[PDB]
Order: structure tokens, then C-alpha cells, then sequence
């Protein structure tokens, strides 16, 4: 069942695109908390910037897992 | 000055954990299956098979087994291997 | 005796006033009492894994050894890897002993 | 029938006191325009009666997945958000719970080639709430368990009471360890609340009534 | 947040009617200065005007085009259309250029602006030229500063002051060009 | 410093971020320093214009 | 006490530690330069603090050396 | 018996995208002592911000374990 | 079957381009907030600087997609 | 014993993504010593947010030291 | 067919060179923002600077993707 | 001998986990010294926060070399 | 025929070396921005230093690719 | 040919440590640009460290390019 | 093969000891000399990991 088997380990290889989403948002949601400790006034403007900022990097995260769940089970 | 009054009542149960007790002891035992390692067999095997046939040696573990997998009865020899 | 007031009184004093802090000295040999409970915790815990040893020893254990044994058995059931081959060794250890 | 007596300032209403306070700042009310008298004080009771009690709720989940996971501390006790329908049923209700208030402000209407992207990455905070409360209440037991067997293979293999800085360089560890599963007890009903009262919040909004008549000057 | 946006023009407007009207307007230091920072221009290229003040002197205002200024982080240099800084300048040597001729005054520390308008108000307490320190005192005095190490953290404070411009002048004697 | 001074700057923003502060320590303290040096100006070109008048 | 630079949180303010800066650069000029340096350094004042309206006592300074390096 | 031996070392080689989350974890959990350590004074915005950002970065450990279990147990 | 079997274990050992392109866009748009964090006036144009630069690192999550359509598909 | 050796070989692969957390401590233990660097008046809150950050990361590091004995022993 | 399998495996494990050619655009198009975020006057000149550096470091990832057609298709 | 032979190459790649607390070791001792050469006052707190940060960062070291030494000697 | 199978399984992790090339002419083009954001009347200059540290990184670049057709042609 | 196989195989992993020394090449042509922006009257001398530390990074470069073919022809 | 893949590391921590040069350099070019001296310490103290990971190349490979 090698072609059953294959897939497990291709799909295991794949998901590791996530470590550096991981890694992207740390620094990103680090990088809004010492911009957000410079002037309080505009922490408004730095969370609508992040989530917005997030939410077009996890979708290369749901891209891997597009990819992920087209391998496993397509 | 008002320390005597507390110390006349004294435990009291939160104030409704009857109820909470009822409701958990209501979904572990209404669960609408057989009581995990049994099966729900006919009249007519259960009063035809002893009680030592009906038991099985994974639901009786020993309390304090010497060897891991040490089971405290040995249910029916007549397998089905 | 009354049957929760004396405990209670007893265990009072136990707790508060019983040091083995003081009548054992002790100050020579530890610092101060915040390092004597974090000894006093792992003699705890330690004392406790040896008396739940010693209070069944002729057992195989459930936990993985790393391949030692206890004293000299070294082929019983005591050691023996697989669980059903070690249960038919003390099987026969039983019978005998 | 007839309710008991409770001594005013007693410690556990002191630390329900703070711990609801605590969970209803977390989602505060929104100052208007007008100054609050007697004509803006409709408006003021009709915007706090159609916000979510999220201080309600909050310090709800707050209390019962705080016992759940000092449950597994005690000695004899599992921790019952161990369990995967435990911890994950409180998650999925948690994420049901917005949807239904974020729901039932507009129409009770379910909301191009993007927005199934964000539909995807709000679905799955579902899975994430309770499954990070039952693998955190998973792994450290499972450490524990695991190295607690490392330690066991030392005094059974060796003297009791004897090469003790063996097992004592272990039993240090684990003892370490036992200190992290408390603070990671404390922490993940700290963080599980928090959630609750973020993901519920943002459709905590409705319209202020205000004025809309008034007498000038 | 800024609920009271006053000025030379307000306080004229204001002043006006609680103090007697004869009073002429009090002068404001705004009236002195011709140049400002949100005022663009002053820049012509590769030289900028480099105002090199001193509480007891105007050691420069004509435009050089590139100075180096020893701030607190360590040298920087500034050319001609340099981002906006407001930076603490430790003991170190101002440089100013002209082209291949430099005149190398070491300050005391003291901040250094470059504003919008690419003008650099370089702003120090003691800005001597570098030829009229000795470079026997420096060591005579530091050998001193190295041994009164008290635990009083104001003198303490002083002491690393001291030791810290000591050296910094001494990095400096040592190594002309 | 910014007890009032950064206060009355902010305007759709801020003037004060046009720049990079190059200090040790954080704004408020390259502000404190630098507040007390132009006090110290002011007074002295204040005694020093005033003695000559 | 205070959180900043080395002189903030030692109590000193901004200006005693620049003016302590200046005047350890002014001691080691050069001959022809430190004397006419020692106009420029001499702190010689007095001040008096005034509570009621009128009354306060006397402070005063006579200081040729430059700024006190000891505690204010 | 080598699908269920590809799952296994699929799962292990699967579970190493929580080196990235760990990672970027540990700059956002050090930015936000660093940012309170500048102005101390908005250390519940601050602190409200990282475990939004802890929150946020972790759904990506999440979608890596449930690679993970999805490779193992499905 | 060990083509078809491994061209999806090759292709899935093939996605974690995208774990460094989610690290860049985590890198990016951090700094785009400590940008706006610095000057919120020009806080409109670091955001369409954000966005191209976004959309000009997708690039590479693009050509590491299409790519993998390759190893699965062609 | 194609299984009982995967499952070896992946969880010695599965055991590396404590490398990230590691890194990640590292970073955040830095951070705190910069920051009681800067104003050691704060420093027992830094501390207090250094064991927080601890704590939260140690999760990730718990979470992959569940899954290297969840193929191992599971 | 261990020719066309591995070569499937290798143009699948070649394209993970795009992970840090993702995270240096990532950190290129970053720091473009809080340049332009530090002097406003030079964005236009400066994102011209960054496009630059973006068409010669896409080389790497041109360089990356010629080698996967010279493994799947030559 | 698979299984014998599996759990070498298991501890071989087990223990590249240690690389992460190789550089966040170095990464906080590093910062020790870029936060003592700003105040050398107060250098010896600090000290006690870097042997307290290289405790905690060890503990996955621990974790690391038990994992090894579980894999190795069951 | 292992060997001509090795070729491209091995040319394909051969090529993985691209990915800190790209990193690395990532963080130069952005200290590039940097740069030039301070003082831009140097940017000619330091668009001669970019260019001259890209080139002294596509001399590794080259080496990996030597060493990619060397084990696919040689 | 099993033995020429594994010498290709290993070349290929061999040559990983090229990412490494173009990223650490990439930070230091990187910091060239920086420090030649902080003070560009001492950029010659800047250059005269960046090609010296170019040099000595290529030293990690050409021992790693040692073992590429000292395993290949040797 | 996948020994020689610690000199990828080593090569990392040069460049970075080697652009840290750079600035400090540019930061007091009046001590631009005992920063050289540290920096070629430091290298020779990392090329313990070079010569570790070459020796143990060579212990594969010769033994």
C-alpha cells in the first residue's frame, strides 16, 4: 500500500508550511505590542493593521492545508 | 459580637448541588447503551450460562497485578477460535 | 476523647507549632525554610515512590525499565519484556514459592 | 424554601467579586455623546440589556474550567477537561454561542473567491478554543505519566533508599513538573475565558437610541 | 487633545481683553527666528545649514554638507535631505565638512535636531575645538576618577560621567588624523 | 515634557514623530532631558537679554 | 526610583549632569583657553524660598569651581 | 503493515511546525516584556494584546495537531 | 505505484516554500505596523506598500502552488 | 517490525520541534533581560510576565512532547 | 519506475529553497515600510530602490524554478 | 535488526533539537552583554535573570535528552 | 537504476541551499531601504553596496547551482 | 550502483550549508549598507571589514564545498 | 552528506559576528581596532564548531 502510504508522510512533510506561519505571526503580533508601546492613541489603527495583516498570511497557512487535505484525501 | 452566630451553622452544601449531582448521575446512567465491556445478550442464554461463563477476563483486572495483564477471573474456555 | 475536637486541636499544633525545622536543628545544614520545604517536597516524593515500591516489590513493572534489573532475578518474570510470557513464568514462580 | 445567612466580606464573595468585575471589564459599555441624565438613562438601560452578558458568561466558564483543571491535581482525580467532549463541547459552545449572538442581530442569516477564506479561519476557532483547553489538560498528564515511569525504573532497578541522586535529580523534575501543570491549570481558564469574551464581543454592537428629539440651549 | 491651540497670534487676540489696551503685545521668541522645521526648502542640493550653537557661543551657521554627530548609540553622519531626528549626543567629536577641509570640534554631549526642513541644530554645553585640550591631564585625571568608587550613586552616577567623556576624549586624542 | 507639551502637539497624528528619537531611553525621557535644557536656555538668554536692557 | 538614563534615575536632573559633563571637559583645556574658561564656569548667587508672602531663610552660593558634583 | 508504519513517522514529521509556533511565540511573548518595560503604564492593553496574539498564532499549532491526529487516528 | 505514490510524497515534501513566505509576510506586516506606529499620517500608503509588497512576495506562493499542481497533476 | 521501527524513526523527527521552543526561550528570556536593563524599578513585573510567556510557550513545548510519546507508546 | 518517482520527489523537495526567498521579500518589502514610514519624501524613489532589489532577488527564486523543469522535464 | 538499527537513526535525529537551545542560549547570553554594556550598575541582577532564563531553556534540553534516552534505552 | 534516480532526488535537495540566499539578499535589499531611508543622498552608494553584496552572495548562488548540474551532468 | 548513488544523495545534502553562509553573507552585506548609512565618511573602511568578513564567511563556504566533492570523487 | 550541514549554522553566526563588525565599527571608528581584535577571537572561538563538524565528517568517513 504504497500509494496509501506515501500520502502520510507527503501530507506530514506538507503541514510543516505551517512553522513559518507560526513563526510570522510571533513576530508580527511582538511587533504590534512594541508599536502599540510607543503611542497608545493609535492601538486602534495597529489592531485593525494586524488583523487585516493576519488574516492575509494565515490564508498561506490554509493554502498548505488546501494542499494538506487535497493530498490525503483527493 | 456576631462570630457565635456563623459558627452555629455549620457545613452546608452549595445550594443546589443536588441537582447537579442528579444531572450527572442521570447522563452516566441513562445512556441508552449497554455498561461498557458488556452486551446485551437473550433470556435464554442468560439463564442457561453460569455466572462464571458470563463474566469476562478484561473487565476483572487485579487490584494489584504482579504482571501487567493479570485478570482477577477466566471466563468460558468454549472460544470461538 | 471528642471525636473532632481533639483532632483538631491535635492537628493544630502538629501544623503549626510541630517544626522538624526546630527540634532537628537543621539551621547549620539548610539556609532558610524556603529551601527546607523545596527538600522536604522531593524527600516527600521520594520516600513516597520507594515505600509504594517496597510495599509490593515481586511485581513486573507496567512502566518501561531500561533494560536493568532490580537484584538478582535477571531471567524471572520480574524482567521478562513481554507481559504474557512474564505471566506464564509467574505462573510457574507461584507454584513453587 | 428559607435561604441561608451569608457573613458580609466573606472570601469567597470577595473573590467572586473581583473574579466577575474582573471578566465584565473586559467587554466594557461605550460612552455616548450626551451626557447621562434622566433623558439619555432609557437609552443607557435599553444599550445594556441588548449587549451579551459576557460578565455572566464569561466568569461562568472562567469558574467551571478553573475546578476542571485543579480537579487533575488533586490526588485521585482525573481532570474532567481531559476529556475530549469535555473541553471540546465547552469550545464548540463557546464558538456556538457568538454565532447565535452574531446571528440573531441581523436575521438570523447565514453570511467572493476570499470571504470562504475567512468563513474558514472563523469555523475553525471552534476546534481551536476547546482542543488548546484538552491538549494542554492532555499533554502535561501524559508528560507526567511518561516521566514518572523514567523515574520508577531507578529505585526499582537500584536499593531503596539508595543511589538517591539519581532519583533525586528526577524526582526534582517532576516535581518541577507538577508546578507547571498548575500554573498551565490556572492559565488556560485564564485564556479560554479571555477568548470567550473576545470571540463573543466582537458581536457584542448594537445601535445607541439616543435623542432624537431634543430641546437646545 | 489639543483644545487649546495657542501662539503668538492667540495670546494677541486674547491678551487684548483682560490686560489694559495700551499694553503693547509682548514679544514671543518666535518673532527672532526666520526659520522653522515644518517650513520646506533650505536644503540646495548637497550642502545644509548646520547651526553649531553653544550657550556662550555660535560656533557655526553656514551650510556644510556632511556632519558627523556622536550620538549616543555611536557616530551617525548627516547629508543633506536626512530623515527628521531629535538625538542625545554623548562626549564625542562634531565633526563639520566642507569638502576635504574638517574642523573637528569634540563636544560635551548634548541633543542635535534635524528637522523636516533639513536644518541641524546641533546643541551642546562645552563645544571646544580639539586642539586646545591636553592629552596629559585626560589619564592624569582618570587614573583619580578610577579609584573614588563610593557606593553614593550620585557620585557614583558623576564617576561614570566621568570616566565615560575621560575616555571617550582620550579614544579621541589618541587617534587624529 | 509630555505632562503638556506633546499634548498640545498632536494634531491628525502627531509633529513630534516626524522624528527618530535617538536616545538611550524611551521618548518621554529624551523629552524630560530635553525640556529641562530649554528651560535652562531660556532662563539664561532671559538674565543675559535682561541684564543688557 | 525613577526609570530613564543613568543620571534620571540616580535623582540628578538632566542639566546638573550635562553642566558636570562641561565642566570636566573645561578642566583639562588648554592653558591658554582654561583660564578664560573659568569666567564661563563660576556660579556665584543667592536664593531665598518665601512661604508666607515675605518670610524664608537664606541660600547662598559663591561657587568659582563650577557646579556641585556632590548631591544637590 | 507499512501504511501504519508511514502514518507514525508522517505524524512525526508532521508535528515539527510547532518549532516555528514556539519560536515566533517566544519573540511575542519577549516583545511584550520589552513594551512594557517602555511605558509600563499600558501593561493590560499590552498584555491583552499578546494573549490575542498567543490566541491567534496558536490556531496554527492547532491546525498542525490536527494534521497530525487526521495522519495518525483518520 | 511507486510513481503516482511518490509524486505525492514529493510534492508534499514540496509546500514548506510556503512556511518562509507566511515567516516574510509575518515579518512584513510587523513592520508595517511599527511603521504606523512611528507616523500615523501617512498611515494609508505603508498599507498600499504592505499590499504590494504582499502581493509581489505571493508571487513566490504562487510559483511554489503552480508547482505543485505540476508534481500532483502533470 | 516495519511499525515498531517507524514509529522510532518518527518520533526522534517528531522531537524537533523543541528546537523552535528552545530558540523561542531563548529570546524571550533575552528580552527580559533587556528590559530590566532599561528600568529595573519594573523589573519584578517583567519577571512575573517572563513566567507567563514561560508557561504559554511551554504548552507548545508539552504539545509536542505529547505527540512524541502519543506515536511512541500510543 | 524509481526514475520518474525520485525525480518527482526531488522537484517536490527542490521547491522548499522558496521558503527563505519568501522570508527575505518578506523582510525586503518590511523594512520598505518603516523607510518610508522614517521620511515620507523618498517613497516613491525608495519603493524603486525596493524593486529593484526585488527583480534580483526573484532570481533566486527563477534560479529555483528552472531547476525544477530541469528535473521533471529534461 | 530494524528496530535496533531505527532507534540510532531516531537519536541521531532526535537530538538536532538541541540546535534550537544552542542559539537561544547564545541569542539571551548575547543580549546579557548588549543590556550590561547600557547600565554595567546593575549587571549582576541581570545574571541571575540569564542563569534563570538558561534553567528554563535547558528544561528542553532535559526534555530533549530524555526523549533521546527513552528512544534509545524503550 | 538507483544511481540516475539519485541524480534528481539528489539535485532536488541540492537546490534547497537557494533558500538562504534568498534570505540573505532579502535582509541586504531591506537594510538596502534602510539605508537609504536615513540619509537618501547616499543612495547611489548604497545602491553600489547592494548590488556588490548581491553579487558576492550570487557567487554562492552559483556554487549551488555548479553543484546541482554537477550531479545531474557529471 | 547503490554506492555512486548514495555519493549523489549525499552531495545534495551536503550542499545545505550554502543557504547558511549566504544568509549570514546576506546580514553582513546587509550591515554594510547600515553602518555605511550611519556615518558614510568611514564606508572605505566598512568596506575593507565587509570583504574580510566576505572572505572569511566563504572559508565556511569552501570547507563545507570541500566535503561536496570529497565524498563525490574521493 | 547531511553531516556538513552544521557548517550552514557556523556560516550564519560568522556573517552575523561579521556584519555586528560592521556596525560597531561605524559606530566609533576611533576603537575600530580592539573590536577587530574581539571579532577575530570570537571567530577563531567559533571555528570549534567548524572543526567539530569537519571532524566528525572525517570520523564517518575515515572510521
Amino acid at each position: 500500500s504504497v500509494l496509501a502510504a506515501s500520502k502520510m508522510v507527503g501530507a506530514g512533510c506538507a503541514t510543516i508550511a505551517l512553522a513559518g506561519v507560526g513563526a510570522g505571526l510571533g513576530v508580527m503580533f511582538g511587533s504590534l505590542i512594541n508599536g502599540a508601546a510607543r503611542n497608545p492613541n493609535i492601538a486602534k489603527q495597529l489592531v485593525g493593521y494586524a488583523l487585516l495583516g493576519f488574516a492575509l498570511t494565515e490564508s498561506i497557512a490554509l493554502f498548505s492545508l488546501l494542499v494538506v487535505f487535497l493530498i490525503l484525501f483527493a | 459580637s456576631y462570630s457565635a452566630y456563623f459558627a452555629k451553622a455549620g457545613f452546608q452544601f452549595p445550594a443546589g448541588l443536588s441537582a447537579l449531582v442528579a444531572g450527572i448521575v442521570a447522563l452516566n446512567v441513562c445512556t441508552g447503551r449497554p455498561t461498557k465491556g458488556t452486551k446485551e445478550i437473550s433470556n435464554a442464554e442468560y439463564n442457561a450460562t453460569p455466572i462464571g461463563y458470563l463474566q469476562s477476563p478484561d473487565q476483572h483486572p487485579t487490584a494489584f497485578p504482579k504482571v501487567p495483564g493479570m485478570k482477577d477471573v477466566h471466563g468460558s474456555p468454549h472460544h470461538h477460535h | 476523647m471528642a471525636v473532632t475536637s481533639f483532632l483538631g486541636k491535635a492537628f493544630e499544633k502538629y501544623f503549626y507549632d510541630f517544626s522538624a525545622y526546630e527540634q532537628f536543628g537543621l539551621n547549620r545544614f539548610l539556609s532558610s525554610k524556603g529551601q527546607y520545604v523545596a527538600l522536604r517536597h522531593v524527600g516527600f516524593v521520594m520516600v513516597g515512590v520507594n515505600v509504594l515500591l517496597a510495599a509490593n516489590f515481586p511485581f513486573n513493572p507496567p512502566f518501561p525499565t531500561i533494560g536493568m534489573c532490580p537484584a538478582g532475578w535477571e531471567g524471572t518474570w520480574v524482567c521478562q519484556a513481554d507481559k504474557a510470557k512474564a505471566l506464564e513464568m509467574y505462573k510457574e514462580w507461584k507454584k513453587s514459592n | 424554601s428559607s435561604v441561608r445567612d451569608v457573613k458580609t466580606g466573606s472570601l469567597p464573595t470577595n473573590f467572586l467579586t473581583g473574579v466577575y468585575r474582573f471578566w465584565r471589564s473586559q467587554n466594557p459599555a461605550e460612552k455616548p455623546h450626551d451626557p447621562v441624565n434622566d433623558r439619555l438613562l432609557p437609552a443607557v438601560v435599553d444599550a445594556s440589556d441588548k449587549r451579551a452578558s459576557i460578565g455572566t458568561w464569561a466568569t461562568t466558564f472562567f469558574c467551571t474550567i478553573i475546578s476542571c483543571n485543579l480537579l487533575g491535581l488533586m490526588p485521585f482525580n482525573e481532570a474532567p477537561t481531559s476529556g475530549l467532549g469535555f473541553a471540546t463541547g465547552l469550545g464548540v459552545s463557546v464558538w456556538a454561542t457568538a454565532t447565535i449572538l452574531g446571528l440573531s442581530k441581523t436575521g438570523f442569516k447565514f453570511p467572493f473567491i476570499f470571504v470562504p477564506l475567512e468563513t474558514i479561519s472563523y469555523t475553525f476557532r471552534a476546534v481551536s478554543l476547546g482542543v488548546r483547553l484538552w491538549v494542554n489538560m492532555l499533554a502535561g498528564h501524559t508528560l507526567l505519566h511518561i516521566l514518572t515511569g523514567m523515574a520508577l525504573a531507578l529505585p526499582f532497578s537500584l536499593g531503596f533508599f539508595s543511589m538517591v541522586p539519581a532519583t533525586f535529580g528526577v524526582c526534582c523534575l517532576l516535581s518541577a513538573l507538577v508546578g507547571l501543570e498548575y500554573l498551565v491549570a490556572v492559565l488556560q481558564s485564564g485564556v479560554f475565558s479571555i477568548l470567550s469574551t473576545v470571540y463573543v464581543g466582537e458581536f457584542n454592537h448594537d445601535k445607541f437610541i439616543g435623542p432624537a428629539a431634543k430641546i437646545v440651549k | 487633545e489639543a483644545a487649546a491651540p495657542a501662539g503668538p497670534k492667540e495670546f494677541t487676540e486674547v491678551w487684548n481683553k483682560k490686560a489694559p489696551s495700551t499694553l503693547i503685545v509682548p514679544e514671543f521668541p518666535s518673532n527672532y527666528t526666520a526659520v522653522k522645521a515644518v517650513g520646506e526648502g533650505q536644503v540646495h542640493g548637497d550642502a545644509f545649514p548646520v547651526n553649531f550653537y553653544t550657550p556662550h557661543s555660535i560656533l557655526s551657521q553656514a551650510q556644510k554638507d556632511t556632519v558627523v554627530l556622536p550620538g549616543v548609540d555611536g557616530y551617525f553622519g548627516v547629508k543633506a535631505s536626512h530623515v527628521p531626528t531629535i538625538a542625545q549626543l554623548k562626549p564625542g567629536v562634531v565633526e563639520l565638512h566642507s569638502g576635504a577641509e574638517s574642523e573637528k570640534f569634540f563636544v560635551s554631549g548634548g541633543f542635535a535636531f534635524v528637522h523636516p526642513n533639513g536644518v541641524t541644530d546641533i546643541c551642546v554645553l562645552e563645544a571646544a575645538t580639539l586642539d586646545q585640550v591636553d592629552p596629559a591631564a585626560v589619564k592624569s585625571a582618570l587614573a583619580a576618577a578610577s579609584a573614588a568608587q563610593p557606593t553614593d550613586e550620585f557620585e557614583q552616577a558623576a564617576n561614570r560621567a566621568a570616566i565615560e567623556l575621560y575616555s571617550a576624549l582620550e579614544s579621541a586624542v589618541e587617534a587624529k588624523a | 515634557p509630555d505632562l503638556l507639551e506633546k499634548q498640545l502637539e498632536d494634531v491628525t497624528g502627531n509633529s513630534l514623530d516626524a522624528y527618530d528619537i535617538e536616545a538611550s531611553h524611551e521618548r518621554s525621557d529624551v523629552l524630560r532631558d530635553l525640556t529641562e535644557f530649554h528651560l535652562g536656555v531660556t532662563l539664561y538668554n532671559a538674565m543675559l537679554e535682561n541684564n543688557c536692557s | 526610583a525613577p526609570s530613564g538614563p543613568f543620571y534620571r534615575v540616580a535623582g540628578m536632573s538632566y542639566l546638573r549632569y550635562s553642566n558636570i559633563c562641561a565642566d570636566l571637559l573645561r578642566n583639562v583645556l588648554k592653558e591658554p583657553f582654561k583660564a578664560k574658561a573659568q569666567a564661563r564656569q563660576a556660579i556665584h548667587f543667592r536664593q531665598a524660598p518665601y512661604v508666607d508672602g515675605k518670610a524664608g531663610a537664606s541660600k547662598v552660593y559663591e561657587l568659582e569651581n563650577g557646579i556641585p558634583k556632590t548631591a544637590n
